[PDB]
Order: C-alpha cells, then structure tokens, then sequence
C-alpha cells in the first residue's frame, strides 16, 4: 500500500526523516537494505524518557520462496501483509507500528 | 540491526 515504502533509501537519510520531532511513537517506514542486498528494513522511531527520540531498524529477509520475515516465527507472503500485521501486534518489536513516515 | 525473538 505504497505511502509506507520508501525504496532506496539509506540508513541515514530514513534516520532523517524518523527523528523529525513531530513524529509520534511507532512512526516507520520500509526501505531496502544497503547492507544486505536482496533484503528490506523496517525502520520505527521509538523514545526514552532520559535519552529522548531513537530509530530501531529491523531487517527483514526474504526466503528463496519468496516470503518475507523479521523473525523465522512470524512469516508473510508479501511486505504489506508485514506492516498490516505489526500495526496490531509488536510481538517481538520495540513497539506496534502507529504512523507512516513522512514526506 | 536489533535482535529479535
């Protein structure tokens, strides 16, 4: 559902857009990967109280059969299914995915 | 990246 996907992105400039203060907790976006090639990120701002704004970034693989998973426990046929699915459930991520990134 | 499950 494309808004959520900004493709070729780098780690840096996602950390750009994800640590604009405005975003609320959960604010993400999905990009490929720079370091593994083949794969994707999922990229969520998240806060401490005593150290302020942060970005999680998390990989997400891609089977040769061609599903997707940030955990082996928890696989999907396609990126959307993903981002719809840890909207309503963290389970096992810093936290559930509330806002789309962005710009 | 962060360690997950």
């Amino acid at each position: 559902a494309e808004e959520w996907y900004f493709g070729k992105i780098t780690r840096r400039e996602s950390e750009r857009l994800l640590l604009n203060p405005e975003n609320p907790r959960g604010t993400f976006l999905v990009r490929e990967s720079e370091t593994t090639k083949g794969a994707y990120c999922l990229s969520v701002s998240d806060f401490d109280n005593a150290k302020g704004l942060n970005v999680k970034h998390y990989k997400i693989r891609k089977l040769d059969s061609g599903g997707f998973y940030i955990t082996s426990r928890t696989q999907f046929s396609s990126l959307q299914q993903l981002v719809a699915y840890y909207s309503k459930h963290a389970d096992g991520l810093c936290h559930r995915l509330t806002n789309v990134c962005p710009t | 990246y962060l360690r997950v499950a």
